[PDB]
C-alpha cells in the first residue's frame, strides 16, 4: 500500500478496496487488522478521508502528466461521477493545491497555466544551456576514448 | 466593476473567464519618462532659442 | 523513429502499433512516463501524446553516419553566423 | 569531488617556466610538477606549484620515474614557507592526457586524498583556456564491464589574487586593450563563443568520422550523449516560440528606443552648452 | 612599485667620490621619491633601474586570464530577471528625468556656483541618466544579439 501511494502512477480506488480493503478495514484474524478504519463513526470518516486522498493522488498524477483532459474521463478514472469529480477539482483549485481550468461547455480540463513569453524563452534558454553543457561533456568523453584507443 | 475578468455570453448563456495578463510597468514608466523628457526638451527650447 | 518535429503520437497510432485499445494506451503512456523511459504530456481531448525525449538507444553504423551529417549541417550553420557576426562587427570587434 | 577549480597566473607562469627549464636541460616533450592550493567550499583554488623530477618512456606506457621523496621534501619546505598552501594535485604539460596519468594520480592520491590533475598546455592556444582539469573517479559501467579508474573533467578557469592581478596587469599593460567598451567586449565574447561552439562541433564531427570509418570502436555512452544532445536541440519555428520571441524582442527594443531618445536629448543639451560657452568665449575675446 | 638597490660605501662618500660612473644618460629613473631621499637614498645606497622580460608566450596565458568560456559567451540572461531589471532601471530613469527637467531649468538661471558647488552632495540627473541609458542599452542589445544568434545556431 505504501508503494502504491508513493508510486508516480494512477490507481483505481475500486481495485484498491478489492485488494486491500478486506484486510485493512476488517479481517486478518491471523494478523490483527488495525482500528484506523474500524466500523465506527470515526472509522467511516477516516475511510472517506482515504478515498479523498486517493482522489487527490489521482488528480495530482493527471495534473503532472496531462496537458489537457476531459471531465467525462477524469470522473471515470477517479471512480466518481462527473459532478463529484468536478466538485472535488473545484475544491482543490480554490484551495490552490492544484491548478486546473475547467471549460465546462466543451467538457474539458487543462492543467497547463497560460503560456508566458518569459517562461517559454526561459525554457528555451535552459535547453540551450543544457545543450552546451552536454556537448562539453561529450567532447570530454571523446578526448577520454581517444586517449585510451589512440596511442596503441 | 472589474471584480473579475470575464465576459457574459447572453446568447448561449455562459460565462467566459479570462486570465487577463498583468499591465506591463515598463511601458508605463517609458511613457511617463517620455512625458518628462518632453518637459526637458521644452526647457531646452527655453534655454537655447532665448540664448542661442 | 518519429522525427524531432512531428513527434506527436495519436491514440489510434499507438493502439495499432501495440495491439492495445485507445482506452488502455493512456495508462500505458502514463506508465512509460512514470518509469522514466519517455518525457512528455498527454492531451486526451485531441487524443495526442506529445513527446519530447526518449531513453537513449543503441545506434547502428548507418544511424551514426546520419547523425554525422546532421552535425555537419549544424557546424555549417554555426560557421556561417560566426563569419556573419565577425564581418558585420569588424570595426568594433576586437 | 571538485566541480570548480581556479588556477592562478603564478601557477601558469611557473608551469611554462618549468617546461622551459626541462627543454633547456634536455628533451622530454612533457614535464610534471606538484600543485598546491586551498579548499574553498567545493572550489579548488590552486595557488602555487613546484617542479619535481619526472621521466617516462614512449612505448611501454608503464616505465615512468617520479621522485616522491623530492616531492615530500619540497612540499614540507613550501609548508614551512607558507602553511595554507597544501598539496591539492599535480600538473603535466601534455597537449592531451596520457596512459600513465592514472598511475601518477594514484601516486599523488597517496598524498592528497582528493587529487585534481590539471593539464596546463604550454603551447599557445586560441579558442580555449590553457588548463584542462580532471579528477579520477571509478566508472561503474552499466554494461557489467569491470569498474576502472577514469579521469573526470571539472570546470577549470583562471583567477587571480589582488597582487597576482596587479602583477599580470602590469605585465600586460601595453598588450591588453581596455579602451574597447562594455558593448564591444560583450560582442567579442559572443563571437568567441561561436568560435568555441564551432570547435567543439568540429571535434565531435571528427570523432564521428573516425568511428564511422572504423578507426574507433563504437562508444555507447558517447552515442547516448550525442543523440541526447541532438534531441535537446530546439525548434525555432513553432509559431508560439516565434510569437514569444517577437514579443520579447519588442519589449527590449522599446527600452532601447527610450534609452536612445534620452541619449539624444542629453547630447543636444551638451551641444547647447558647448555652443553657449563658445559664443561667450568669443564675445569676451572680442571685448 | 618595486626598486633595486646597492649600498654606497661610507669610505668613498667621506673620501669624496661618486660611487657610480655616469657613462650613459640612464640616470633619469623617476626623479627619486622624497620618501626614499629622506630614508637614505643617494647617501647610503643607490637605485638600480629595473626592466622586465617579455616572451610573448607567458603573455598569452596572462591574457587568457579574465577569459570567459563559450558557455558564458553564448548564455542568455534569465528573461524574467532581464525584464525586472529593465523595469527598475526605467523607473530610476523616470525619476532622473523629472530631476533633469528641474536642473536644466535652474541651470542657466544662475551660474555663480553652478561651475563647481551646485552638484557636490546632490545627485546629477544628467550623469545618472547617462549611466542608466548606457547600462540598459548595453544589456538589451547584447541579449537581443545573443537570442538571435542562438535561435539560428541552435536550430
Amino acid at each position: 500500500l505504501l508503494k502504491l501511494f508513493t508510486t508516480m502512477e494512477l490507481m483505481r480506488w475500486s481495485t484498491l478496496v478489492e485488494d486491500y480493503g478486506m484486510e485493512l478495514r476488517k479481517g486478518s484474524l491471523e494478523s490483527p487488522a488495525t482500528d484506523v478504519f474500524g466500523s465506527t463513526e470515526e472509522g467511516e470518516k477516516r475511510w472517506k478521508d482515504l478515498k479523498n486522498r486517493v482522489v487527490e493522488h489521482n488528480i495530482r498524477i493527471m495534473a503532472k502528466y496531462y496537458t489537457r483532459i476531459t471531465m467525462k474521463r477524469m470522473a471515470q478514472l477517479l471512480d466518481l461521477s462527473v459532478d463529484e469529480s468536478e466538485a472535488f477539482l473545484s475544491n482543490l483549485v480554490v484551495n490552490k493545491t492544484i491548478f486546473a481550468k475547467v471549460d465546462r461547455l466543451a467538457g474539458i480540463i487543462n492543467f497547463q497555466r497560460p503560456k508566458d513569453p518569459n517562461n517559454l524563452l526561459n525554457d528555451w534558454s535552459q535547453k540551450l544551456n543544457s545543450l552546451m553543457s552536454l556537448v562539453n561533456k561529450t567532447t570530454h568523453l571523446i578526448a577520454k576514448e581517444e586517449m585510451i584507443h589512440n596511442l596503441q | 466593476d472589474k471584480k473579475f475578468h470575464g465576459i457574459l455570453d447572453q446568447g448561449e448563456g455562459v460565462l467566459i473567464i479570462f486570465d487577463e495578463p498583468p499591465v506591463d510597468k515598463t511601458y508605463e514608466a517609458a511613457l511617463e519618462t517620455i512625458q518628462n523628457m518632453s518637459k526637458v526638451v521644452d526647457s531646452l527650447y527655453n534655454k537655447a532659442k532665448k540664448l542661442t | 523513429t518519429r522525427p524531432a518535429n512531428h513527434r506527436q503520437l495519436t491514440f489510434e497510432e499507438i493502439a495499432k502499433s501495440a495491439k492495445i485499445t485507445v482506452n488502455e494506451v493512456e495508462l500505458l503512456v502514463m506508465k512509460a512516463l512514470s518509469v522514466g523511459l519517455v518525457k512528455g504530456s498527454i492531451d486526451e481531448v485531441d487524443k495526442r501524446v506529445h513527446m519530447t525525449w526518449v531513453q537513449p538507444r543503441v545506434l547502428d553504423l548507418q544511424q551514426i553516419k546520419g547523425m554525422k551529417d546532421r552535425l555537419e549541417f549544424w557546424c555549417t550553420d554555426v560557421k556561417s553566423m560566426e563569419m556573419l557576426v565577425e564581418h558585420q562587427a569588424h570595426d568594433i570587434l576586437t | 569531488a571538485v566541480q570548480k577549480v581556479v588556477v592562478h597566473p603564478l601557477v601558469l607562469l611557473s608551469v611554462v617556466d618549468h617546461f622551459n627549464r626541462i627543454g633547456k636541460v634536455g628533451n622530454q616533450k612533457r614535464v610534471v610538477g606538484v600543485l598546491l592550493g586551498s579548499w574553498q567550499k567545493k572550489v579548488l583554488d590552486v595557488s602555487n606549484s613546484f617542479a619535481v623530477p619526472f621521466d617516462e618512456d614512449d612505448k611501454d606506457d608503464s616505465v615512468w620515474f617520479l621522485d616522491h621523496d623530492y616531492l615530500e621534501n619540497m612540499y614540507g619546505m613550501f609548508k614551512k614557507v607558507n602553511a595554507r598552501e597544501r598539496i591539492v594535485g599535480w600538473y603535466h604539460t601534455g597537449p592531451k592526457l596520457h596512459k600513465n596519468d592514472i598511475a601518477i594520480n594514484e601516486l599523488m592520491k597517496r598524498y592528497c586524498p582528493n587529487s585534481v590533475l590539471v593539464i596546463i598546455d604550454v603551447k599557445p592556444k586560441d579558442l580555449g583556456l590553457p588548463t584542462e582539469a580532471y579528477i579520477s573517479v571509478e566508472e561503474v559501467h552499466d554494461d557489467g564491464t569491470p569498474t576502472s579508474k577514469t579521469f573526470e573533467h571539472v570546470t577549470s578557469e583562471i583567477g587571480a589574487e589582488e597582487a597576482e592581478e596587479v602583477g599580470v596587469e602590469h605585465l600586460l599593460r601595453d598588450i591588453k586593450d581596455t579602451t574597447v567598451g562594455t558593448l564591444s567586449q560583450r560582442i567579442t565574447n559572443q563571437v568567441h563563443g561561436l568560435k568555441g561552439l564551432n570547435s567543439k562541433l568540429l571535434d565531435i564531427r571528427s570523432y564521428l568520422e573516425k568511428v564511422a570509418t572504423g578507426k574507433l570502436p563504437i562508444n555507447h555512452q558517447i552515442i547516448y550523449q550525442l543523440q541526447d544532445v541532438f534531441n535537446l536541440l530546439p525548434d525555432v519555428s513553432l509559431q508560439e516560440f516565434v510569437k514569444a520571441f517577437y514579443l520579447k524582442t519588442n519589449d527590449q527594443m522599446v527600452v532601447v528606443y527610450l534609452a536612445s531618445l534620452i541619449r539624444s536629448v542629453v547630447a543636444l543639451h551638451n551641444l547647447i552648452n558647448n555652443k553657449i560657452a563658445n559664443r561667450d568665449a568669443e564675445k569676451k575675446e572680442g571685448q | 612599485v618595486i626598486d633595486a638597490f646597492r649600498l654606497i660605501n661610507a669610505n668613498m662618500m667621506v673620501l669624496g667620490h661618486e660611487p657610480r660612473q655616469t657613462t650613459s644618460n640612464l640616470g633619469h629613473l623617476n626623479k627619486p621619491s622624497i620618501q626614499a631621499l629622506i630614508h637614505g637614498l643617494n647617501r647610503h645606497y643607490y637605485s638600480i633601474t629595473i626592466n622586465y622580460r617579455k616572451n610573448e608566450l607567458e603573455q598569452k596565458m596572462l591574457l587568457n586570464l579574465h577569459k570567459k568560456s563559450w558557455m558564458e559567451g553564448l548564455t542568455l540572461q534569465d528573461y524574467s530577471e532581464h525584464c525586472k531589471h529593465n523595469e527598475s532601471v526605467v523607473k530610476e530613469m523616470l525619476e532622473l528625468a523629472k530631476n533633469y527637467n528641474k536642473a536644466v531649468e535652474e541651470e542657466d538661471k544662475m551660474t555663480p556656483e553652478q561651475l563647481a558647488i551646485k552638484n557636490v552632495g546632490k545627485q546629477d540627473p544628467k550623469r545618472h541618466l547617462e549611466e542608466h541609458v548606457d547600462v540598459l542599452m548595453t544589456s538589451n542589445i547584447v541579449q537581443c544579439l545573443a537570442a538571435m544568434l542562438d535561435t539560428v545556431v541552435f536550430k
